[PDB]
């Protein structure tokens, strides 16, 4: 169980490691407008709804 | 019938027979009564009457509250420009109705880009 358990874990931190420079700022822009989308009572929640792995509106509310 | 109680009401015409002709007068727009509601609740008892004589002859033998809400916001807003068209304006009052629709089309556009208007949700 340990052998795998660590299998798999590796494969997560090669994952995360494996990614390139713009796909991490990317990434990090995700996570900061991720946070500044948690308030639901913006006016651009009521125009859109956005896809929670990238935050890109995905349908109009 | 609503009766003159003062000689200055009546136009200081002295004796009794003005007062008896007023309390057994006819409703006349071109008479005393112009511009009278009188009538018009007599037409509503009327109404009333014939509704209840047809009722009583049988048995002896999220969205919906948003329009609401616009609705009621947007009449008041017509009610202030009711006032408007019953006066020959000026430039000015021109000016100053301008701004108030202004501010109403501002609403307008802030409940189309939002998608209010919309009847989706
Ligand atoms: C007058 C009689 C009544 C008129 C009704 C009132 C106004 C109705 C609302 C009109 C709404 C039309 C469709 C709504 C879409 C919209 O207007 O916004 C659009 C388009 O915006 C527009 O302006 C379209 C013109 C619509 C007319 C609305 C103008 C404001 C009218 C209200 C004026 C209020 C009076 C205040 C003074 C968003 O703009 P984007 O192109 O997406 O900009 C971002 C893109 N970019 C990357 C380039 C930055």
């Amino acid at each position: 169980s340990s052998a795998n358990n660590y299998d798999l874990l590796g494969q997560q931190h090669k994952f995360e490691n494996s990614k390139v420079f713009e796909e991490m700022l990317v990434e990090e822009e995700i996570a900061k407008d991720r946070e500044l989308l948690e308030d639901k009572n913006l006016a651009v929640h009521q125009l859109y709804i956005f896809d929670p792995q990238t935050q890109l509106a995905a349908r109009p509310r | 019938l609503y009766n003159a109680m003062t000689p200055a009401q009546r136009y200081f015409v002295e004796g009794e027979h003005v007062v008896q002709a007023e309390a057994n007068r006819d409703i006349l727009f071109t008479q005393l009564d112009s511009n009278s509601y009188l009538p018009v609740l007599h037409y509503v008892l009327v109404g009333t009457a014939l509704g209840v004589v047809f009722l009583v002859l049988p048995l002896l033998i999220v969205s919906f509250y948003i329009v609401s809400i616009m609705y009621l916001l947007f009449d008041i807003e017509v009610v202030y420009l009711i006032p408007y068209v019953m006066t020959n304006a000026t430039e000015y009052m021109y000016w100053v109705m301008q701004t108030f629709v202004a501010i109403l089309v501002g609403g307008f556009f802030y409940e189309w880009r939002m998608g209010a208007l919309e009847w989706r949700e």
